């Protein structure tokens, strides 16, 4: 007339500070150049969006 | 002790007093029901970035 009782759960992992994945949704994407111009004899370069 | 008319194998004997703390293995029986803590000691040697 012996019994045993057993029991268990889940919990998170502490290494999920240094490995993981991530998933993000995407929206409309920003644009900008860079330019090289030979003016009055030298170069010049400019930024811009 | 001596117990008098009595055979051995319809007796029982353990010994019940302690001074010291175990860790509670899941190969160990309770107890009791509800457990009482002691104390707790931390897990050396974390994670680190490097390069290979
Ligand atoms: C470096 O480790 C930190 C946490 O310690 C983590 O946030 C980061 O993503 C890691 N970087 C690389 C390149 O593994
Ligand atoms: C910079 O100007 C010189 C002329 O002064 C030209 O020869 C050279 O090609 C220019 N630099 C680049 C990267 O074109």
């Amino acid at each position: 007339e012996n019994t045993q009782l057993s029991e268990a759960h889940v919990e998170k992992s502490e290494s999920c500070k240094t490995e993981f994945a991530s998933a993000y949704r995407a929206h409309t994407a920003s644009a900008s150049a860079k330019l090289r111009v030979l003016y009055q004899g030298n170069n010049i370069t400019v930024a811009a969006y | 002790k001596v117990i008098n008319n009595c055979k051995i194998d319809q007796c029982h004997a353990a010994v019940t007093n302690h001074k010291n703390w175990q860790y509670n293995s899941p190969l160990v029986p309770r107890n009791a029901e509800l457990g009482d803590r002691k104390g707790k000691i931390h897990i050396p040697f974390p994670l680190a970035n490097v390069t290979c």
